[PDB]
């Protein structure tokens, strides 16, 4: 066989490990989401430096905490706009995920509170910037670069997975890099505990998985197939699929037919066809041996995933870092200021927060 | 070229999702 008998319990050993890692994990989320946490700070604790980013849910400031010294990104949301947007499920749900994980690549929540007009998110500073931006510059990454991020979401989704969440929404612009260079997923919006299936049309549409288009009942599988398009985009420079227009990309999605620059490797395009697989009964991540066939494919061959795990492999990429509270890797917004109603807005709708 | 096609999208810039 392709295994002989020390690589073959080596691997059987390791896979029984995850197992038992996961048992634990799921025991300690099911604590805390039964049990959430509020209320730890103020507004007055921080003083507001520079936003970082800026969308319909609100801003992300740059701040930095008054006693301690201690940089943090505080997500700054608007009620009444939340709700106009029809949002306030989503909102609740992104804070009750965040408080409730813990892994070394999910960024971590540290204060959470809300006053007349806001809600607020502290989360912990990732000073690299978004993936998206170095993707651009850098053109490509190498094959053992785009390898190393890979290693990163596949245990994420694993952990994720084994929690009942579903994640939706991978891209690059969504993977912020940290010092050392690790993967820090942020987003929570519109992931959901779903332990079987769920109908919701949402993502984004590069990324978007056939039976979602199709308006099919779907299952975790979907972010199997966005990790195909993220590592494709990856190695690529570009998507699989694209267009003009959102309808054009979905006709190549569902069509069942990808095609590959010439600089992949032949594992790299076996992986891909495997991930990229329109067959639900043949994709990748949805098979009887689960998260295995993934691991255990020949491209990553070299990924050594405890040591992935435990942040001892060397990044191929270091972004630029002056010191503490360097924004030199996000862009420029134009600063508003943040104000406060005199009467409390929307207090029935947000009582969970 | 692929690339070009790419280009010739508009859609290199930060994508956003459905919802927005
Ligand atoms: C693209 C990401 C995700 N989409 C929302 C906007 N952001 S963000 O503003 O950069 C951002 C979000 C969360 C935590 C952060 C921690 N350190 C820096 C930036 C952070």
């Amino acid at each position: 066989g392709h295994m002989g008998n020390a690589a073959a319990a080596k691997k059987g050993s390791e896979q029984e490990s995850v197992k038992e890692f996961l048992a634990k994990a799921k025991e300690e989320f099911l604590k805390k989401w039964e049990s959430p946490s509020q209320n730890t700070a103020q507004l007055d604790h921080f003083d507001r430096i520079k936003t970082l980013g800026t969308g319909s849910f609100g801003r992300v400031m740059l701040v930095k905490h008054k006693e301690t010294g201690n940089h943090y990104a505080m997500k700054i949301l608007d009620k009444q706009k939340v709700v106009k947007l029809k949002q306030i499920e989503h909102t609740l749900n992104e804070k009750r995920i965040l408080q409730a994980v813990n892994f070394p690549f999910l960024v971590k929540l540290e204060f959470s509170f809300k006053d007349n007009s806001n809600l607020y998110m502290v989360m912990e500073y990732v000073p690299g910037g978004e993936m998206f931006s170095h993707l651009r510059r850098i053109g490509r990454f190498s094959e053992p670069h785009a390898r190393f991020y890979a290693a990163q979401i596949v245990l994420t989704f694993e952990y994720l997975h084994s929690l009942d969440l579903i994640y939706r929404d991978l891209k690059p612009e969504n993977l912020l890099i940290d010092q050392q260079g690790y993967i820090q997923v942020t987003d929570f919006g519109f992931a959901k505990r779903v332990k079987g299936r769920t109908w919701t049309l949402c993502g984004t549409p590069e990324y978007l998985a056939p039976e979602i288009i199709l308006s099919k009942g779907y299952n975790k599988a979907v972010d199997w197939w966005a990790l195909g398009v993220l590592i494709y985009e990856m190695a690529a420079g570009y998507p699989p699929f694209f267009a003009d227009q959102p309808i054009q990309i979905y006709e190549k999605i569902v069509s069942g037919k990808v095609r590959f620059p010439s600089h992949f490797s032949s594992d790299l395009k076996d992986l891909l066809r495997n991930l990229l697989q329109v067959d639900l009964t043949k994709r990748f991540g949805n098979l009887k041996n689960g998260v295995n066939d993934i691991k255990n494919h020949k491209w990553f061959a070299t990924t050594d995933w405890i040591a992935i795990y435990q942040r001892k492999v060397e990044a191929p990429f270091i972004p630029k870092f002056k010191g503490p509270g360097d924004t030199s890797n996000f862009d420029d917004y134009e600063e508003e200021e943040i104000r406060v109603s005199i009467n409390e807005k929307c207090g029935k709708e947000f009582t969970e927060f | 070229t692929t690339y070009a096609d790419f280009i010739a999208s508009g859609r290199t810039g930060r994508r956003n999702a459905i919802h927005d």
